[PDB]
Formats: structure tokens, C-alpha cells, sequence
């Protein structure tokens, strides 16, 4: 079941990773 | 670890549990019950209502943790205590019904008869249960009707208005003595003003009582109840109530502090300790009360439990079956991973719950209330 | 009526009324912790208001959930005294494990969430509504974990020195696959709850000139989150239903009506009628081999009938009438080596020994009557059990159509250009409370002769109380729920027709 | 292994929630 | 040197050499996604430019990785003839279905990706992208499914008229537990690998004023990036290792240098001399209880040594020969009833009856010396793993810590102000692809004497050629790799000095 | 499915994969020979580089596809074509190297030498492959000097020089006139200018080798070569080559056509396709004469799996182990499981890589190179 857990995490990163840039981007 | 001593720290960690549990629920009830005796307007009572508005639920739910708790390291206390209980708990979930919707509620309609109403229950729901305990306590100290059979099934041999006798309805006196006295300590702590005065006399008046009730208490136990006396009883042997020798005898309750004059600092502490809070008050120093006021009920709370250490629900009807902290506890297994469940979250249960208290230490004046009327219930 | 049959209907009703506001609490604080999320992200300040308007009823159901957790929390005291005995070094784990983290988390932040707008700061505030959020959440997760545990015993052996059974493993407690499948699946079904929830509220705001900014932004956040709650709602209910057949065939014959085992390609019915006089059903209407590639992810594996599994536990029956005297024998002190080594053997049966006691008054001598009466008595009523099945599954499916139809319209940025649309997410509102409610019951109901799969049964497990002493605390409860009920819906319309506009 | 799953996908459907509003706030 | 070694090694240097390159194609491809969903969510152009940028790069590698992956692939063919024919029936459906499905993916639309800028509109381009990432990680998924059922066969059975295994269950060949473990933690450090490559340039760049803009972006995608997947990465390790000792015992004594079997607290040792000679440890430097924890979970689970493994395939060394016996008879079309029961037994040990082929000349006749080589062969060279675990665990902490620190600074929104953090990230870059390959060489050399775990050794999977032939291409494919690999950072090292400003 | 209809949909399925693979590394290498035969200039070259960069890589993968096919379905074949072929496997590999760096690298250097070398190693890398597969081709339909020992392990009984005879050489020949008609079809299809008429003349000159290259090889075939006949085999048995019987004939190999007339429609549709390419072109309409090149590939390729109908590979050492499609074929488990894989992603695959190209159906002229130098190599 860990294909799924990972599809499930690296979707997870990667919007984590786009959030944190879109409220970084202003202070930076 | 030992069973035994798993076994007696269990029965510490509920009795600490207890104190803590009463502690806050009891500042939260002196704030309900001392609601219609101090506020006389609806901004007063607005005022009394937010000042333990924000942190009542993580206070009431002491009591859920008290109830699991029990249901973990005692099923067979658990089980025979709500049973025998029925209506006595049927009329503490009615009460505690009210204070959540009282709380979220009263301040959004603006008829006077929907606020009025939603106090009358939350005074309701703040005095009912401490009474219901005082009650349910004083008939475990003076023995509930209920047996086992042979197969560990419990049954009741009694009724709810056979536990209306003197002595527990001084118990529950006691106890809403102790709870209004808390909670205007707590008044002293955030309100100032009138409130403050109100407050102050309020908490004279009940420490007064808790100190009258506590030596009437003391001397009924002393020269009216008999107790009972574990004469042998397996520490480490599996739980099993009908496995034990038990012979009631006048006088035994007072055996414990006789054998360990160590612990009569329970009695005295507890006794003393309104005293020197009224002092503190008078003092103009509000947070040594609300220590003094702690350290009151740890001891009110403990000096009951070591009466009770060797025995925890003696049934009256039956000597043998009834319950004691050796026995009505869970396997090994399952006592040790509770312990540890409890030695990992609740300190950090209690930071957090510090840290709410200090983010949110802001004396509730009325210009404050004024400022956040909109949102303030 | 039985003090037994009361007893049963008093947990129904205050676990139904209780669940009434337990999913909308769930979807709904996540709801504002993504609308505060937005909020600290973008920085505007119309999320401010959103989560703001949507905290307020929050906090109106989430103060008659805290109210009837109460009694749901004291009602296994009250009324299931020989249950908690039994069940109890194996139940208070969860129990109290939940009140320990969970109900602390979001109790304590629940309140520094509400006062603390002006003390805390953004981040701390979005920090204390994620508290809220997960400490809600995982007090879900071990309740849901003790019920698994109670659908499917792991860990569990009995002991004669206690006479009750007691833990033997705690990893296979936490990790039993039963409790984290129906965990994950009502979780989803919450998040759908509240994602429909503000769905129908926002399109009934649409459905005026009332509101246009926040109820556009509430609407595309409810319907992104119903759209993948409800996927995932889907998944874990096929996952939780091979579960069911894996681990109770009886629940799934029931489920399925399913009364004599068939070939492979199993038909799987869609609409009959369970009739229990005669063990078959009525007008029934069968789609060859469905059921069966569902419930074993292949072919070649029947799916046991009701009759069949009558028929096995018929030898389990005198099993456990065999364990039933044995441990009698044991419990009245007679110690006897041959009694002692013969307890071992057949040990796991003791369940269907409390049901043979139910159904016959004499243990020594037993007619094959009482046996039929007892293996009648093995299965719950079939009907309600396959009605509440069908009517969760079609309810979820008309869920993700409409959710689907939502998205659809959210990403195309053209919401309020068709009235059906938002008539649609409207009128669907009750039914995730239809299907939620129809799911627990069914799921509460597929176990009926059992308060523990095969290991106690609901009538030996009740508490020694009378008819009036149970009847008072039924109509004491049901006057004051159905007063509470009212002045919540009150509340709940009144606010929701205030609008956020109002505040 | 279903509760580290859920946690993942519960956190993933938020950020993606809060992604796509981020993204359809000026359209709107 | 033998033709097997240097099969052995040539195989070696191309994996290696293709791995070079892989998992910085695996991160950064992510990585480029992440890019153009900022682009295409907030509207400003300047991630564009970045992915531009990275994308040049990216190419740069992907080149060289499509090129090695034709030697990879065909390599099996050229050098692996016997084991090929041999296993080929269970290793075909995931290199042909890799092909079939990931690689088709990732090699049309990394086309339409490089040259769709202009024709397709931002969201076609960001689907692209997307597409491009998720296939790139299917071929890593059904390539490691492959290398997952070579440590682990399952679904596997030996067929006498074939005289090859043959696939059983396919359902079971795809979840493996070692599969899907192994699949998560590569594709994790391939993660990791990316995210350290784009927070090294960047340093780089930030540590002169060449570039603010898109250096202090692409940092921090960086390392935020990093951070999550080398928690993930970290998490899958510890997975791995708990497989492995549940699976190959043997690669776990050789990876932690244990000899003979101790008592549950089973110490740790963290610096050994693994002499083969003598089988014990040199100057080892113990933790108790550490390594008894982390492989069983628990404690009292004590964790096999490797004398013990040898004593215990003594027997199994037997049972091979008996195994091999039988199967020769059979081969040579000896169709005697007594040799078609006896084989059907002891079927499973064949591999130990080749091993034994390799350390006997004579099968019939077999001296205890014989045996004895046998078991000496039985288990891989013990240092060269060791010290591979314990290298890629200690680069694992190291890369940790490095990206906490990163993702610190990069939260506070203060990165250029400490010079030591950007010396830091830029001297860490290394170490992924140190730890990576250390970590795969631990992998494919713990199960040494075996091709595929207790089925065939490696020795006897070779196929027939000769020592100039196997030299000639090992000479070529040397030589071109080397000026490839020349080339390749050459023009990485210009047009990461050149920046993106020149584009 | 039958085990032996499963085996012949199987054998079909690998003809349709080598015939796309053909038709789309075929106008690749096609590009990539006809560089230095018509793009007499950097931006010509330039030009027709990028003609085919965007979608080379979806056309090599199909060469991964047959290699992971015949790795699957036929491990047997596999093992032996890639063991007895060493030289000629490593040279095309190492041919293959350099087309990715060929086109990702030449552009990123203003140097002379360096777009040179790349060029080369294009040149290289597009011409060895079709000439090596065509010489396997034709040894295959001569006799692969391989046997099996009684253990089916597989044994080399011959070198890489022994594969130069005259008959593998125009195989090889042939197959490249086939790839650099099929580029220079792409060519007219696409580029407009010099370009279009140096490939129109190009692709004129190929398809007449091609054809006559073509009758050559009938012929020989036909007097010349010998053939295998397959007496008797299981279909439906295992795949156990040893378990068969086989002799060799003259003239065996137009055993399949002479009993099925109807399969002589392949070696005209082969022969005569060219014929209508080029006139095609000439007429100025690429899209048939792209089709018709197409089916001049998929004709060349199935007469010659129907030449080799029952024999995969022969060995002319010995009779027996000659590995046919009935044989050296995976269990039925896995070859059904893979033909519903690929039946279920197949089609997917061709309908994206049609979109695909699509939406990249530009016309590569010199100002759209120039436009966008920057980017495109
Ligand atoms: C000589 O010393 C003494 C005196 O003179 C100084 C006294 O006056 C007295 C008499 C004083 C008293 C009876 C006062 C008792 C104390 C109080 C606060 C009044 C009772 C009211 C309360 C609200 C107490 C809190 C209790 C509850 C919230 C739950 C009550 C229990 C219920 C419903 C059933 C479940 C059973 C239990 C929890 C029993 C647990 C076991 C125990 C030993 C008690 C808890 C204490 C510990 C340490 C574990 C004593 C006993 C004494 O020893
Ligand atoms: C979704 C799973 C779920 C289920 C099946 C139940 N509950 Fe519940 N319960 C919640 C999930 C939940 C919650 C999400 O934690 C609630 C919802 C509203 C709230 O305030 O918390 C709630 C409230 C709540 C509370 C009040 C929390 C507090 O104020 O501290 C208690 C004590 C319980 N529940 C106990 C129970 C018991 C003993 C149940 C079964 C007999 C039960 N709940 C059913
Ligand atoms: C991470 C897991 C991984 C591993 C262990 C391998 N590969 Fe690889 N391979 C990739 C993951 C990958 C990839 C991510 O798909 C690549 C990286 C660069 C690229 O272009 O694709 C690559 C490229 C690549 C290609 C070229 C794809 C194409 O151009 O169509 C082939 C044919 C193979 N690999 C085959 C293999 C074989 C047969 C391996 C083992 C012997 C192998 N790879 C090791
Ligand atoms: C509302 C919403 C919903 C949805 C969507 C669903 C979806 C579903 N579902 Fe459900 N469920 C429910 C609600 C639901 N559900 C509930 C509430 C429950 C209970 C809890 C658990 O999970 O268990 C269930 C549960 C359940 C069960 C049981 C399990 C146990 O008991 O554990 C089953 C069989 C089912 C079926 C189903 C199906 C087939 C589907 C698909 C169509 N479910
Ligand atoms: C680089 C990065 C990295 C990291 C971080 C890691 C982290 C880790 N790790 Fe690792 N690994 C690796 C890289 C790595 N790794 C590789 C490459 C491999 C191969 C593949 C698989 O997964 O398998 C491994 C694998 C592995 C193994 C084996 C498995 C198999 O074979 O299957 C082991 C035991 C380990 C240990 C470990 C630990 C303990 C840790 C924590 C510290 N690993």
C-alpha cells in the first residue's frame, strides 16, 4: 500500500513546497 | 514495575487526577453558582460568564478524563459505581447538559426571558453536580448496597432515595462549599470592582463552611460510622473482589492516620487552608489564596482517599465483594501502558494548558466586555 | 417493552443525536483552518471574515456535540455495567487515551481559538485552529479505534482468575484493520458532511443578491473538499466493505441478503425484500457476478450464505454450552485438574454458551428447539440492515455527482451562471446526514446478537437495572435532546439567514 | 498503516483546497 | 580476472555510471513541476525564468540518463543469458510494462515540454510537466518492483518442463513488501539528491550578488523540498532496514557485522573491522540494545548471526545437492516415477544445489571441505557492506541536519545574512549522491552469492562468453562513459556559472 | 484464451511493435542520415535537427518497448538473439549513445568542431543501428551458429565476423534504404526549400534501392538459401524447444506463401509501395506517400515474420533447439496478464503521442528557427 502513500506524500510536498512559496514570495 | 506499585501509583494518579479535576471544574461552578448571588445586572453577569469563558472546556474535560480514567484502571469501580449511581449520574448528565449551551447561547437572542433562562441553567448545571458527588462520596464512606454473584456480575440492592441520608448530604454540602470558595477565589483573580467585594464575602462565607462542615464531618466519622478492615488481601494476586477476608469494625476509618501520625497533615492542611486563603484575600494578595484554595482541596481530596486507601466502594449489605484498589484494577499489561500513556502526555497536557492560561491572563473589566461586545458571550 | 430492548433504544437515540453534530464539527473546523490558512497566505482580509462567520456556527453545533458526549461517555456505565466488567482491561485504553490527548487539545484550544483574535497573532491563531482540527479529529480516531475492536477482537484472551478477558497485545489493538478502515471512512464521511454543509449554504446565499464574495469563496472551498473527502469516502467504504467480509460473513450476508451460498459469479441483489419467516427474498433484482468480484477482489471464492453460517455455528453452540458449564463449574470455586485442563480447550466459544443461556433456561439438558431458537436468534434482521446499506450507497453516489457537477462548475469560474446548480447543492444537504446516519446503523445493527463479535453477546451484557429506573432516564434525556435540538436549529437558521454581512 | 495515509491525505486536501482558491481568487 | 568478475564489474560501473544521473532527473523534474505551478497560481513571471533555467539543466541531464538506460536495458541480454532464461517468465511484465507505460510518458512529453513553450497555453504546459514527473517516477517504480522481487521472489515455482520459474500470482509480484519499500525510499533520495543540487546552486549564486531573484525562490523551494523528503527518505530507511532483517537475514549481519548470534539486547556497533578470515570483529565500538530495537521492534527477538545462517544452510546445502541431482536426471529425460515424486520435495533449494555445483566438481561425491567452502561462499564480503551502511547513514544524518538548518533560515526569510549557511549547502552537495550510491552498492552487494535470493547464484547466472569478448565491450562502454561523463559536467559547470540572467 | 492463440495474438503483437518502431526510428534515422547528404549548411542542419527533436524521444522508446516485449514474452529469443549478437548489440548501443547527446549538446557551443563531432556522432548513431539489425535480420534467416545443452542453458558456437556473409550484408543495406526513405518522406513532409527537393531526389533514390534490393533478396531466398521445416510441435505444450522435431529443406522458406496464396499480398505490398510513395511525391501530396511508406515497413516486416512463421532465430549448427513462436514463450499466466496491460495502455499510448503531434505540426522553416535560436538546438 506505500505506491499509494507515496502518491499521496509527493502530491503533499509538492503543494506544501507551492504554499509555502506563495507566502514567502511577498517577504522575500 | 511491580503490580503492587503499579497498582498504588494508579491509585495516586487517580486521586491527583481528581484534585486537578476539581480544582478547575470547582472555580468553574463557584463562578456558576456565584453567578445569581454576586452579579445583580445582565452586564455583571456577562462579566462573571466570560471571565472563565474561554478556558471552561479545557476544564470540564478533566471530568471526561476522570470518567476514562476510571474506565481504564477500574472497570469493576467503574461499572458498579454508575450503576448503583443511576439516577444520581442520570441527574449530573442533565446538569452538565446546560453549561455548553448555556455558555454559547444566552448571548445571542436579546429577550431578557432566553438570557434569564440560560443562567437559571447554568446555576443549575454548576450546583447539581458537586452536591451529586458530595453524595455519592459520603454513601462509598458509608457503604454502598450492592454485591457480586459468584460470576463477576454486580447487582444493586438499593434505591436513589436511600442514599439521601444526613451524612452524605453533608458531604455534598462540603463539596459545594469547596467549589463556590473556589470559584471566588477566582474572582478575586480577574474581576475588580463591586464583583470583587462581592466576591471576597462570598469566599469568607464559604470557607466558613468548609471548615464547619469538614469538623462535623471528622467527628461523625469518628464516633458514628464503622469501617472496614482488609484483613488479608493479595497485593500482586490477579483481581478478583470475592478473593479477600473483610470484618467491619468501629473506628476503622481513623486507623490509617492512627498507624502513620505522618498522615494527619492531609486533615490539618485541608482544614487550615480556607483560613489562611481568607487571610490572603484580606491580604490583597488574590494568587497565594488560589494556591491555599489548591492545596485545599489536594487535601480535602487526599485525607478522603488515605480514609478510604485500603478500600475503594465497600459495599454495606455485603462484606465481602466489596472493592478495593488491590483488586477492580486492570491486567498488568494494560496498567503499565496506561501509566506510560499518562507519564508521556499529560505533562505536556499541562504546559499547553499553562500557556493558554498566559496568553489569555487579561483582567475582564467592563470596558473590555464593552470593547468585544459583538463577540464575548 | 424489555428493560434490554429500552436500554438498546436509548443508546440508538442519544448515539444518533449525538452523531447529528459530530461530522459537522469535523468537516467544519478543517473548513476554517483552510479559510485561515488562505487568510495568513494571501493576507486579504475577506478570509478573516469568512472563518469568522463560519466559527460562530461552528461553535453553535459544537457545543451540543461537547453536551451530548456527556452521556455517550457515562451511558457504558450506566446501562452496560456487565459489558464494562467484562470488556474493560481491553476498552479503557482508547477511552481513556482519547479524553487524555484529544478531548484536552480541542477543548483547551477550541477556547483559545474563540477569545484569542485580538491576543494571538495570525500564525499563532492558525497554529491553535490546526490544534483544534487534529485534536478533533483523533478523538475520532480512538473512538472509531475502540469500535473496530469491538467489530473485530484482536489481543484478546480470557482469563479464569478475572473472568473477563484481558489485553494481550497493544500494538494489534491500535493496528487491528478493521479500526483504522472505519476510522479513515467516517472521517471522510465527516469532511463530506461539513464540505455539503457550507455548499448548501453558500448557494443558497448565491440564490440572492444577498452575498457574492464570501459565499463564492466558501462555495469553491466546500466543493473542492467534498469532491476529495468524497472520493475518499467512496474508497474506504469498498475498503471497510471487503473488511466486513473478510472478518463478519454474517454482516455482509445481511448487507447483501445473501441466505444460501451460490456459485462464484454471486448476483448481487440491488432491491428485495428480507423476509425472516422464510430465509429468502422477495422480488429480487440481480446483477451476475458483482457482488462477488467486490467482496473477494476475485472469482472463485463463494461468499457464505446466512444458512451455511447458521449451520457452522450450530457446532460452535454446543461448544460454547460445553464452555458455559465449564466456567461455571470454575467460577463457583470447584477446582478440579480435569475442569482446569479442559477450560483451555474450546475457551474462544463462551459467546455462543451466554446465547445458548439466553435461549434455554436449563444449561444441562438442551432440546433441539432451543438450538433452533438459538441459531435463529445467531443472525440480526436482515431488512434493516440491507435497506441501510442501499440507502448509504445510493446516497453517496448522488453525493459525488453532485460534488462532481460542483467542481465542475468551481473551475470554470461560472457558479452562479445556472440556478439548477445551486438548487441542486441545496437540496442535497440532508443527504450526507441520510447516508451517515444510515451507515452507523447499519454498521451498529450488522453485529446485533453480538455487543463483541463472537464473544458477547448484547443481552448478557446488559446491567441489572428495572423498568422505571431505565424508563425515567430515557424520557429525562429524550425531552431534554429534543429541546436542545430545537433551540439549535433555531440558532443555526437564524444565523445562517443573518448572514456574515450581519457581524 | 490507514492513519499515517490519512494524515498525509487530509493534509493534502487542505493544501490543495488553499491552492486552488489561492489560484481562482482574481478570476472570481 | 574472471569472466564472471568481470561481467560483475561491468555490470558495476554501468549502474553506477547511469545512477549518476538519475535521481537528479527524478528531483529535479519535481522540482521544474513546482516551478511552473507557482508560475501558473500566482501570475508572476519570474518563475518562468526559473524553470527555464533548471529545465536547461534538467536536459542536460536527462540526455546522458536516456543514454545510459539503453545499456541498462540490454545488458541482461548481453551478459545475463542463463539468468535471463532462467527467471525471465516473473522479471519481463515489469520491464516490459515499464517501457509500455512510464518511459512512453516521460519520452513524449519531455519533447512537448522543452518544445511546447509557445504553442501550448500555461496550464496544457503545466500538465505536461506533471505528466513528465509522473512517469519519470513509474519507470523508478516498476524498475525497483523488479529489483524488489529479486530480493524477495514471491509468487514464484519451480516448472520441470520448462526449467525456469514461472510467475504464480501477479498480485503478489507487484505488492511485495521489499518492493514497494525500496521503491519509496530511492524515489525519495532521488528527492533529496534534486532538492540538495538546486540549494547548492543557488548558494552558490547568492554567495556573490550574480543573482537574488531567482536564487532566493529556487532556495527555497530547495529546501523546503529537501526537508520533507529527507524525513521521508530517513522514514523509509528505517522500513528498508526493518525488511531486510525480516527478509534477508543474511544482508542484515553483514550490513550491522554480526557473527554469532546474542542475547535480545543485541549491541549496535557503529565502527568494525569485519575480517573474513577470522569471523569476528576488529576494535568494535558497541551501543547496547540499540540494533535489537530497530530490526525486531521489540525486545527477546534475537537477531541471527552469521555463523549460525551458515549452519543452519548447511543442511539447506544438502537438500540442494539431493535438489540438483534430482533435476539433472530429470533434464536428461530419466522420466522415472520414484525421481518425478522425489523432486517435488526439496524443490526450493536448487540455488544451494548450484552453489554447491560452483565449490564441487563432482555432485555425487562431496567432501566435508567441500561444504565448507560452500558455507565460506554462502554470505557476501562483509566490510565492503558495512562500511557502505554505515557511510550512507552517517551522509543520511548529515543531509538531515544541513536541510533543518536551510529550512530555519529559509522560514525566518533571512538566508544571505549568515555566509556559513550558504558554505554549508554549497559543501553538502555531494553527499546525496554519495550516500545514494553507497546505499544502492550495500543493496546489490548483500545478497552477493545470489542473483536472486535463494534461487540462483550469481555465479551460475552468467552466460557464455569469453574474456576478450566480455573486455572489448567493457573497454568501449568505458571509454565512451568516461567522455560522456566529461562532456556532461562540462556543460553543466558552464551554464550553471553562466546563470540564468544569460537566458 | 487459448495457450496457443495467446502465443500467435503474442508473435502478431511483437510484428505491430517492430513495425511502429520501424516506421518511427525509421524517419529518425532517416533525418539523421540525410543530414550530411542534404544539409550542406549549419542552419540546414540546425533546421532538420529540430525538424524531428521534439518527438525522437517518443520514437527511440519504441526501440525499449520491443526489448522489454521480447524480454517478456519471449525470454528464450531474447536471451539468445542478445547473447549470440554480443558485438553487434554493444556497437548498436554504443551507436545509440550518441543521438540524445547528439541532440541536446550540439547547440550549446558557438565552436565549429564541436556541431561537427555532434554531427558525426548523429551521422554514426542513425546509420550503424538499421544496418546492424538488418545484418541480425538476415543471419536469423539463415541460421544463428547457437545450441541448448540438455539443461536449457545456451551456448555460442561462433563469432562476429562469421556474420558478414554477403546475404546479412543487403539485409542491412536494405533496411537502411527503408530508414532513409522513411526520413526523407518526414523531410518532404515537413521542410519547404532546397531542403524539400534534396530530399524528394533522396527519397527516389532510396525507394529504387529499396525495391531492387528487395528482388535481390527474393531471389536468393528463393535459389539460394535453405529452410527450416517444423514436422512437429505442441502448440499448447510448454515452451520447452528441445521437445521437437525439425528438418531442413531447400526452398523451405516459400513453404507459408505457396500454401496460402493469399499471403503474397505482403511481399507485393512491400515491393510495390515505394512505387507509390515516389509517385507521391511527385504528385505533391506527402501524406500518402508517408502512408505508403508506412506500409512498404509494415509489409517488408510482416513478409518477413511470414517467411519465418514457425521458426524465431533457427540454429543452423543444429536442427533441434531452433526456437519458434510456439516455443520459447513465457507461461500463459504472465502472457495474458501482459497482453491485457497492453491492450489497456497501448491504444492510450498511441492516442497521446497522436496529440502529441498534433499539437507540434508546425512546418520547421528558417524563420521559425531563427525566431526562437535561443531555445531550439
Ligand atoms: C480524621 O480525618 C478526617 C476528618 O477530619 C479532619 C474528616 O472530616 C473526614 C470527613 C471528610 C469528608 C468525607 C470529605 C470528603 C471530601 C470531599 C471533597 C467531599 C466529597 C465530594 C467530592 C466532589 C469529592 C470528589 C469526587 C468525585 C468527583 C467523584 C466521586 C466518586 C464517584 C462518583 C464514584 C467513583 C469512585 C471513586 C472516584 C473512588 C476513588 C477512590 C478513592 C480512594 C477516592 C479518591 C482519592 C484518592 C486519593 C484516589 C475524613 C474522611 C477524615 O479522614
Ligand atoms: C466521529 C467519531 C465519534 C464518535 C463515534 C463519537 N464521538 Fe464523541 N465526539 C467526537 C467524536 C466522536 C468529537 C469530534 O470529539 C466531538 C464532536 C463534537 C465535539 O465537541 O467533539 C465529540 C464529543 C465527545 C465528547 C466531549 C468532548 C469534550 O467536551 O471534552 C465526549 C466525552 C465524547 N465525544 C465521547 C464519546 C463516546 C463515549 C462515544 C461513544 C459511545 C462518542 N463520543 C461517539
Ligand atoms: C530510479 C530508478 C531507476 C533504476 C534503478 C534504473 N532506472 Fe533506468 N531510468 C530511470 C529510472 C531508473 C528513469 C528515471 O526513468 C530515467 C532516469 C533518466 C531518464 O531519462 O529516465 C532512466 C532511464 C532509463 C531508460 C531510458 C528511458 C527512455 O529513453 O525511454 C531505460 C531504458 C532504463 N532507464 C532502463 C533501466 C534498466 C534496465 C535498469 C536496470 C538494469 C535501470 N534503468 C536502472
Ligand atoms: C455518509 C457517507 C458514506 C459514504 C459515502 C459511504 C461509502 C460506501 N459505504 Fe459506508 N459507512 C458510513 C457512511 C458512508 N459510507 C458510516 C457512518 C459508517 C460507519 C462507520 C464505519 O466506517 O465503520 C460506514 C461503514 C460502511 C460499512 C461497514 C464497515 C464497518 O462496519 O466497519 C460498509 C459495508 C459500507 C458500505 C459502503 C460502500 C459500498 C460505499 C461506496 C458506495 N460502509
Ligand atoms: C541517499 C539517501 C539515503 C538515505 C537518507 C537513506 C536512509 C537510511 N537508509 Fe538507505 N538506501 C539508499 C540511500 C539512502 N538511505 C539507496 C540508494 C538504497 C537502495 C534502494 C533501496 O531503497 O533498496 C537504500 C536502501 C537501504 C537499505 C536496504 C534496503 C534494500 O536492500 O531493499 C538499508 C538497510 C538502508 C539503511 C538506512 C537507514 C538506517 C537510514 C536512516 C539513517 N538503506
Amino acid at each position: 500500500m506505500w505506491y499509494l502513500l507515496w502518491f499521496v506524500g509527493i502530491l503533499l510536498m509538492c503543494s506544501l513546497s507551492t504554499l509555502v512559496l506563495v507566502w514567502l514570495d511577498p517577504r522575500l | 514495575f511491580d503490580y503492587e506499585t503499579l497498582r498504588f501509583i494508579w491509585w495516586l494518579l487517580i486521586g491527583v487526577i481528581l484534585v486537578v479535576f476539581m480544582i478547575s471544574d470547582g472555580f468553574d461552578m463557584g463562578i456558576g453558582c456565584l453567578l445569581p448571588l454576586v452579579a445583580r445586572n445582565d452586564d455583571e453577569r456577562r462579566i462573571v460568564i466570560n471571565s472563565v469563558g474561554a478556558h471552561w472546556e479545557g476544564n470540564q474535560v478533566w471530568l471526561i478524563l476522570a470518567g476514562g480514567a476510571l474506565f481504564a484502571a477500574w472497570p469493576r469501580v467503574y461499572a458498579a459505581a454508575f450503576s448503583g449511581f443511576y439516577v444520581a449520574m442520570i441527574l449530573v448528565l442533565c446538569s452538565l447538559f446546560f453549561r455548553p449551551l448555556a455558555f454559547d447561547y444566552r448571548g445571542k437572542i436579546a429577550d431578557a426571558r432566553w438570557r434569564k433562562m440560560w443562567d437559571a441553567g447554568l446555576v443549575i448545571g454548576s450546583l447539581v453536580p458537586p452536591v451529586v458527588f458530595g453524595i455519592a462520596f459520603g454513601n462509598l464512606l458509608l457503604g454502598v448496597p450492592f454485591a457480586f454473584t459468584p460470576q463477576l456480575r454486580v447487582e444493586y440492592l438499593g434505591s436513589f432515595w436511600q442514599l439521601l441520608t444526613p451524612f452524605p448530604l453533608l458531604c455534598g454540602l462540603l463539596s459545594l462549599g469547596m467549589v463556590i470558595l473556589q470559584g471566588g477565589v477566582w474572582l478575586q483573580l480577574k474581576t475588580v470592582g463591586v464583583i470583587h467585594l462581592r466576591s471576597q464575602l462570598a469566599t469568607k462565607r464559604a470557607a466558613l463552611l468548609v471548615m464547619l462542615c469538614f469538623l462535623l464531618a471528622g467527628y461523625w466519622l469518628w464516633v458514628g460510622i464503622d469501617g472496614f478492615v482488609l484483613l488479608a488481601q493479595d497485593a500482586n494476586g490477579p483481581s478478583n473482589p470475592l478473593m479477600k477476608l473483610v470484618a467491619v469494625l468501629p473506628g476503622a476509618w481513623m486507623n490509617n492516620f492512627v498507624e502513620s501520625p505522618v498522615l494527619w497533615i492531609f486533615p490539618l492542611l485541608g482544614f487550615f487552608c480556607p483560613l489562611l486563603t481568607v487571610m490572603a484575600i484580606y491580604r490583597g494578595r488574590p494568587g497565594w489564596g488560589f494556591l491555599m484554595a489548591s492545596l485545599m482541596q489536594f487535601g480535602v481530596i487526599f485525607t478522603a482517599g488515605i480514609t478510604l486507601f485500603p478500600f475503594v466502594m465497600p459495599s454495606s449489605v455485603s462484606p465481602i465483594s466489596s472493592l478495593t484498589l488491590w483488586d477492580s484494577t486492570s491486567s498488568q499489561l494494560t496498567l503499565s501502558i496506561m501509566l506510560v500513556i499518562v507519564l508521556i502526555f499529560l505533562p505536556i497536557v499541562l504546559l499547553y494548558t499553562l500557556w493558554s492560561y498566559y496568553k489569555m491572563w487579561g483582567r475582564m473589566t467592563t470596558e473590555t466586555l464593552r470593547r468585544n461586545e459583538n463577540e464575548l458571550y | 417493552w424489555d428493560v434490554i430492548d429500552l436500554s438498546r433504544w436509548q443508546f440508538a437515540l442519544t448515539a444518533l443525536y449525538h452523531f447529528l453534530f459530530v461530522p459537522l464539527t469535523l468537516g467544519l473546523i478543517f473548513l476554517l483552518a483552510i479559510m485561515e490558512t488562505i487568510y495568513v497566505v494571501t493576507g486579504k482580509t475577506i478570509y478573516r471574515d469568512m472563518t469568522r462567520f463560519w466559527g460562530k456556527l461552528f461553535g453553535i453545533n459544537f457545543a451540543l456535540g461537547v453536551a451530548t458526549g456527556l452521556t455517550m461517555e457515562f451511558q457504558f456505565g450506566t446501562n452496560w455495567s456487565f459489558y464494562s466488567n467484562y470488556v474493560g482491561d481491553i476498552f479503557g485504553a482508547p477511552l481513556a487515551m482519547e479524553a487524555l490527548m484529544a478531548f484536552f487539545l480541542e477543548s483547551t484550544f477550541v477556547g483559545l481559538f474563540f477569545f484569542g483574535w485580538q491576543r494571538l497573532n495570525k500564525y499563532q491563531h492558525l497554529l491553535v485552529t490546526w490544534l483544534v482540527a487534529f485534536g478533533s479529529n483523533l478523538s475520532a480516531l480512538w473512538i472509531l479505534n475502540a469500535n473496530g475492536w469491538m467489530q473485530y477482537p484482536t489481543g484478546a484472551h480470557f482469563d479464569i482468575d478475572t473472568l473477563r478477558m484481558e489485553m494481550t497485545s497493544f500494538s494489534e489493538l491500535v493496528f487491528n484493520p478493521v479500526s483504522q478502515v472505519k476510522f479513515v471512512h467516517t472521517v471522510m464521511a465527516g469532511y463530506v458532511t461539513g464540505a455539503m454543509f457550507i455548499m448548501a449554504i453558500s448557494a443558497w446565499y448565491l440564490l440572492r443578491g444577498r452575498e457574492r464574495n464570501v459565499a463564492l469563496r466558501s462555495f469553491a472551498i466546500g466543493s473542492v473538499f467534498g469532491t476529495l473527502a468524497i472520493i475518499g469516502t467512496l474508497q474506504l467504504g469498498d475498503s471497510s466493505a471487503y473488511e466486513v467480509a473478510q472478518v463478519q460473513p454474517v454482516k455482509l450476508a445481511a448487507m447483501e441478503g445473501e441466505w444460501q451460498t451460490e456459485p462464484a459469479p454471486a448476483p448481487f441483489h440491488v432491491v428485495a425484500w428480507p423476509e425472516q419467516d422464510q430465509e429468502r427474498n422477495a422480488f429480487a433484482l440481480k446483477i451476475p457476478a458483482l457482488l462477488g468480484i467486490l467482496a473477494t477482489h476475485s472469482l472463485d471464492k463463494p461468499v457464505p450464505g446466512l444458512k451455511n453460517l447458521m449451520a457452522e455455528t450450530y457446532p460452535r453452540l454446543q461448544r460454547g454450552r460445553m464452555a458455559w458449564l465449564l466456567m461455571q463449574e470454575i467460577s463457583q470455586g470447584n477446582r478440579e485438574p480435569h475442569v482446569l485442563q479442559a477450560f483451555r480447550g474450546l475457551e474462544g466459544d463462551l459467546g455462543y454458551g451466554m446465547l445458548l443461556s439466553r435461549y434455554a433456561p436449563d444449561m444441562n439438558h438442551v432440546t433441539a428447539a432451543q438450538y433452533q431458537a438459538a441459531m435463529r436468534g445467531a443472525i440480526p434482521q436482515v431488512a434493516p440492515v440491507f435497506w441501510s446499506f442501499r440507502i448509504m450507497v445510493g446516497c453517496g453516489s448522488l453525493l459525488l455527482l453532485v460534488m462532481l457537477i460542483a467542481l465542475v462548475q468551481t473551475l470554470r469560474g461560472k457558479i452562479d451562471q445556472h440556478r439548477w446548480v445551486l438548487k441542486m447543492a441545496l437540496w442535497s444537504l440532508p443527504l450526507p446526514w441520510i447516508a451517515i446516519e444510515a451507515g452507523w446503523f447499519m454498521t451498529e445493527f450488522g453485529r446485533q446478537p453480538w455487543a463483541i463479535q463472537d464473544i458477547l453477546p448484547t443481552y448478557s451484557a446488559h446491567s441489572a437495572l428495572t423498568t422505571g429506573q431505565l424508563a425515567f432516564s430515557l424520557i429525562m434525556i429524550v425531552g431534554l435532546y429534543t429541546l436542545f435540538l430545537i433551540a439549535e436549529v433555531y440558532l443555526m437558521q437564524k444565523y445562517a439567514r443573518l448572514g456574515p454581512s450581519a457581524m
